[PDB]
């Protein structure tokens, strides 16, 4: 899915 | 426990992965009212992004059987009320970060990275919980504004600070204003602003910026499936 800063 | 031991306390937990422990320290430090410096915003900033993200994650995980389960009663009832609990835990996490912002952290900023970086995080956690609620989506664009003004003004195009906004603005645009439009054009241009510039990398951030510069491009992509 769409990738933020906040992710992963 | 003293401003050093907090932080050196914040490190510990990071590395156990206990979260929770390395938030309330890094909390303890803002709340001595003394600004921050570069390290310690760093690791207040990856404390609550991991206590948030697992309620983030959870949350999205027991909504999805929540719809999976309509037409089973008893099923998307029982869905239905733990969602609505870790909902409640994620709410007061956003406000815990809010309240911080906006106390201490917002005021004290005296240099233009740490406005950028605090509004950008103001609009992060409104961002959070407009996923969950609303009208409150205003108040996570007026934050990324106020930072998106304040970052092109007084930034490199290759700063981390700066691309890391452009990134979590789009999204914003994308998923929470429903607007793949002003989100892409966003994203191009963060984009393709930092890759004219590579030249203005610096040895301290060029993983940083060249990774969220990738970031960039692959949701580009996606947004174009």
């Amino acid at each position: 899915a769409r990738k933020s800063t906040g992710g992963k | 426990m003293d401003k050093n031991e907090l932080v050196q306390k914040a490190k510990l937990a990071e590395q156990a992965e206990r979260y929770d422990d390395m938030a309330a320290c890094m909390k303890s430090v803002t709340e001595q009212g003394a600004e921050l410096s570069n390290e310690e915003r760093n690791l207040l900033s990856v404390a609550y992004k991991n206590v948030v993200g697992a309620r983030r994650s959870s949350w999205r995980v027991v909504s999805s059987i929540e719809q999976k389960t309509e037409g089973a009663e008893k099923k998307q009832q029982m869905a239905r009320e733990y969602r609505e609990k870790i909902e409640t835990e994620l709410r007061d996490i956003c406000n815990d970060v809010l309240s911080l912002l906006e106390k201490f952290l917002i005021p004290n900023a005296s240099q233009a990275e740490s406005k950028v970086f605090y509004l950008k995080m103001k609009g992060d956690y409104y961002r959070y919980l407009a996923e969950v609620a609303k009208g409150i989506v205003d108040q996570s664009q007026q934050a990324y504004q106020e930072a998106f003004e304040i970052s092109k003004k007084e930034m490199q195009p290759t700063h981390p600070i700066r691309l890391g906004l452009a990134l979590n603005f789009s999204v914003f645009y994308y998923e929470i204003l429903n607007s793949p439009e002003k989100a892409c054009s966003l994203a191009k241009t963060a984009f393709d602003e930092a890759i004219a510039e590579l030249d203005t990398l610096s040895e301290e951030s060029y993983k940083d910026s060249t990774l969220i510069m990738q970031l960039l491009r692959d949701n580009l992509t996606l947004w174009t499936s």
